[PDB]
RNA sequence: GCUCGCCGGAAGACCAAGGGUUCCUGUCCAACGUUAAUCGGGGCAGGGUGAGUCGACCCCUAAGGCGAGGCCGAAAGGCGUAGUCGAUGGGAAACAGGUUAAUAUUCCUGUACUUGGUGUUACUGCGAAGGGGGGACGGAGAAGGCUAUGUUGGCCGGGCGACGGUUGUCCCGGUUUAAGCGUGUAGGCUGGUUUUCCAGGCAAAUCCGGAAAAUCAAGGCUGAGGCGUGAUGACGAGGCACUACGGUGCUGAAGCAACAAAUGCCCUGCUUCCAGGAAAAGCCUCUAAGCAUCAGGUAACAUCAAAUCGUACCCCAAACCGACACAGGUGGUCAGGUAGAGAAUACCAAGGCGCUUGAGAGAACUCGGGUGAAGGAACUAGGCAAAAUGGUGCCGUAACUUCGGGAGAAGGCACGCUGAUAUGUAGGUGAGGUCCCUCGCGGAUGGAGCUGAAAUCAGUCGAAGAUACCAGCUGGCUGCAACUGUUUAUUAAAAACACAGCACUGUGCAAACACGAAAGUGGACGUAUACGGUGUGACGCCUGCCCGGUGCCGGGAGGUUAAU
RNA sequence: AGGACCGAACCGACUAAUGUCGAAAAAUUAGCGGAUGACUUGUGGCUGGGGGUGAAAGGCCAAUCAAACCGGGAGAUAGCU
């Protein structure tokens, strides 16, 4: 049985890394959202 | 429980 | 030519197959090559624009001179070759001053042979000069539509195009169609029918020389959904609609041209 | 050139332990605790002046700091550079 | 510690992705481990990851992303030029030994190689965002030469056997060594050279391309492996000295030949086919502006630098995805012996493991198996499941057929071992010797050896000789679908979908059509022998009548008819 | 030569049993089909919700799909419990 999460430093980062979210504007929303609720780590950038 | 399992079918009382 | 593949095996029992001897088998000319990448039907959005579309063999694109601007020097066919990106073959050609460009193909050309392009060239196969200069009747092929442009019609195997008259500084073709245009004079056109007639002799045999040719498979209207397609959904093989492209647009007859900007161009409409 | 103001920053301790013992017996390496950045040129630079101890090559590492439950919180400790310092042949501490 | 069992194209060994100290040592058993725990991938502390050469980094680009200006868009924003990022590809270079508790192509020894900086030394046209060459390519097949590698022989060392025999064509073990440098092979491709001219290479160019004419018949490039060297060195069966009982310090023999041989290397080669098989740079030349004691180029020597990050550990797994130390999934590399066609399979090597609860008992009943009298489908919805068949060689093989098939039809016969033909055959391999000359990694002959079928004849054993594992059940009639394929991940694999083929129909290119308020892009860098849509579904024989209806196409003369 | 044949790796999922608070939220065992290709696989990329993709089953789109998931409108509305 293969699983969903098959887990790969690259294509995480690009689609949820930290310029992947300041590239555009909804973005950086998601961003102020996260600094707004005041989260430990804004982005998944380990 | 975040997963609840679904139920098995009921019986096709038609 | 035309060769039959024995039934050895199902799926090889029906190939017809276009054996050209006189092809050269090798590599094409590495100057007049470029990549050319496949889409699937997709553009910049990215979506499926042109179903079907998809697979198939990597194949370079030889970059084929359609305009034929090189006037007086004459050329001679070093050799044909085959061109994944046509259904003509094409034809490394030589000009007397070391350039060498591709061509297509006309019926009679053999390498070895020559031509050259001009409005003072002979009336030859494979020879280009202006719908002016070039016979009324004659059957020419690699047609432009504007000067300079670089020639547009009839540039499919065995294919061909006929002047059928000249009326001032416009000529009228019979288009492979049967449709009777009306392009300016001014035009290059190369004579003679184009090679490869016997292209569509061929019959591919099976799914899969299409499939690598890249043409993924089409689903029927009747068999999808009624979400699918308007032909679509039923308590097996109902139809009761009419035939329309799977955006509600009629199919089997429908005149689906509206230019506005050359019907002017059409002497007479298609046959 | 290369400042005596940076030098005086680059070395931090010198690293003892089984493995340190023995390179400076059979080897003539002393093994260091370098600054974070501490480039191999900067620590020849360093050890050539302030042990004024003659250097033949560098050999540096970086170990990462291990992760420490001290208490119920999970802890790090900080990632530091090592760097081995084997030197010509005379002598050293 | 000794036996026992298992794996061994894996349950072994090394990586990538992924994880992130799980690695090693000391200490502890509260929790964690489906039990106990002194043990641990658990708790606490300490140690451990060393690079010019490996990877990243970096140069170059693919898909593709972003994208100055730009075009477009209520706004955000979309597309996109120049451009710039992007490997899963291209681009310089290290090997063998030794070592740690844990790293080692990184440390040590020895032996190298690469790229640049700078300086002196001479000789020199150097010079690029520009030209050319190159890098630069598919599938399949086949053969030749090789190698890894193994087997045997020969040596070297040791042994003379817990009960019969065993100093003998007896027993056990080792017989290994690299990169680099030199060589230029088997073999692969290619004519070479000098001049001269030219509308091509957005200008130039001697470079490339293209013509001429002479030219000698050779050269050039590529090239596995081998040989020499590397190496009077290392490693080495082992022997001794001391035992932190762990192993340390020394001494250390032989270290050859033949044969077999890869799916690996020559080989990106060769032949062949159609489906027509990345790009850019590094690399080599050509010149443009500019400079021509200079600069800069080349060569020689010296010298310097090769930074930064990763390097412990798991990696078909108790460490990655699956909530668990979960019978699941996970890409790449190596692959030994005997039997065998084989990476199957059986038993084994190196190596690893006994699957983290066991002890008794030997009820029913359930699961996995084994055997079975007589019968042999009578069971049942249905021969479901089991049983059975199963190999190689030869003989033989029907209907039907699209002439290929059907067909491994069906069915039968031989198979072990020993001996001889034949002190091992045919064959393969090939030394020595000898001759020739291009004189060699050469050719011709030659056969020592070293292997080694297959067959026949004779004998013999057993109930059985394809003896285990492994390994087709066969035939007859018929519906449907032509066939290979795809499908409801997770109750449906089919007659459904696809298909090659056929037809209608649209589409004349700024194509139709499609995504998109648009710019645009796909179609397509295609052009009616093309592309889209719809139906039908190989093939054979064929496809009949109806246009009243709905739709489509064509007309515009008349009625009605919107905004105005 | 061949979408050729037998048959491992690899891909799949036809039968049967087990399993059905499982060892496993679809598996194991024994068989079974393809196995040079319309094949399979690694890495990266592209298409996004009435949208995608679909050899077409309403299949798949993060164990969810006759319209995903998250947050908001939202204490929707519920003559029904
Ligand atoms: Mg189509
Ligand atoms: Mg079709
Ligand atoms: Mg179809
Ligand atoms: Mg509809
Ligand atoms: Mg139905
Ligand atoms: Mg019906
Ligand atoms: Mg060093
Ligand atoms: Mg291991
Ligand atoms: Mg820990
Ligand atoms: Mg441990
Ligand atoms: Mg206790
Ligand atoms: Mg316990
Ligand atoms: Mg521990
Ligand atoms: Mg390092
Ligand atoms: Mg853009
Ligand atoms: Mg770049
Ligand atoms: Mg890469
Ligand atoms: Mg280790
Ligand atoms: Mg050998
Ligand atoms: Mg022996
Ligand atoms: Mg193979
Ligand atoms: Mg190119
Ligand atoms: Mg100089
Ligand atoms: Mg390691
Ligand atoms: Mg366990
Ligand atoms: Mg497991
Ligand atoms: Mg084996
Ligand atoms: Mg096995
Ligand atoms: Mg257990
Ligand atoms: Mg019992
Ligand atoms: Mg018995
Ligand atoms: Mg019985
Ligand atoms: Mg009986
Ligand atoms: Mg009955
Ligand atoms: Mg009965
Ligand atoms: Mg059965
Ligand atoms: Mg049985
Ligand atoms: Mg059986
Ligand atoms: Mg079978
Ligand atoms: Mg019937
Ligand atoms: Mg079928
Ligand atoms: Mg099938
Ligand atoms: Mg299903
Ligand atoms: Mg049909
Ligand atoms: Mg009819
Ligand atoms: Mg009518
Ligand atoms: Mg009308
Ligand atoms: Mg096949
Ligand atoms: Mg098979
Ligand atoms: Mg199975
Ligand atoms: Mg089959
Ligand atoms: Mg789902
Ligand atoms: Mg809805
Ligand atoms: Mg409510
Ligand atoms: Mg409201
Ligand atoms: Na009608």
């Amino acid at each position: 049985m293969k699983r969903t999460f098959q887990p790969s430093v690259l294509k995480r980062n690009r689609s949820h890394g930290f310029r992947a979210r300041m590239a555009t504007k909804n973005g950086r929303q998601v961003l102020a959202r996260r600094r707004a609720k005041g989260r430990a780590r804004l982005t998944v950038s380990k | 429980p975040v997963y609840i399992p679904r139920p098995r079918p009921p019986h096709p009382r038609l | 030519a035309v060769v039959k593949c024995k039934p050895t095996s199902p799926g090889r029992r029906h190939v017809v197959k276009v054996v050209n001897p006189e092809l050269h088998k090798g590599k094409p000319f590495a100057p007049l090559l470029e990549k050319n990448s496949k889409s699937g039907g997709r553009n910049n959005n990215g979506r499926i624009t042109t179903r079907h579309i998809g697979g198939g063999h990597k194949q370079a694109y030889r970059i084929v001179d359609f305009k034929r601007n090189k006037d007086g020097i004459p050329a001679v066919v070093e050799r044909l070759e085959y061109d994944p990106n046509r259904s003509a073959n094409i034809a490394l050609v030589l000009y007397k001053d070391g350039e060498r460009r591709y061509i297509l193909a006309p019926k009679g050309l053999k390498a070895g042979d020559q031509i050259q392009s001009g409005v003072d060239a002979a009336i030859k196969p494979g020879n280009t000069l202006p719908m002016r200069n070039i016979p009324v009747g004659s059957t020419v092929h690699n047609v432009e539509m504007k000067p300079g442009k670089g020639g547009q019609l009839a540039r499919s195997a065995g294919t061909y195009v006929q002047i059928v008259a000249r009326d001032g500084a416009y000529v009228t073709l019979r288009l492979r169609s049967g449709e009777m245009r009306k392009v300016e004079a001014d035009c290059r056109a190369t004579l003679g029918e184009v090679g490869n007639a016997e292209h569509m002799l061929r019959v591919l045999g099976k799914a899969g020389a299409a499939r690598w040719r890249g043409v993924r498979p089409t689903v029927r209207g009747t068999a999808m959904n009624p979400v699918d397609h308007p032909h679509g959904g039923g308590e097996g093989r109902n139809f009761g609609k009419h035939p329309v492209t799977p955006w509600g647009v009629q199919t089997k007859g429908k005149k689906t041209r509206s230019n506005k900007r050359t019907d002017k161009f059409i002497v007479r409409r298609r046959s | 050139m290369i400042r005596e103001e940076r030098l005086l920053k680059v070395l931090r301790a010198p690293h003892v332990s089984e493995k340190a013992s023995t390179a400076m017996e059979k080897s003539n390496t002393i093994v260091l605790k370098v600054a974070k950045d501490a480039t191999k040129a900067e620590i020849k630079a360093a050890v050539q002046k302030l042990f004024e101890v003659e250097v033949e090559v560098v050999n540096t590492l970086v170990v990462k700091g291990k992760v420490k439950r001290h208490g119920q919180r999970i802890g790090r400790r900080s990632d530091w550079k090592k760097a081995y310092v084997t030197l010509k042949e005379g002598q050293n501490l």
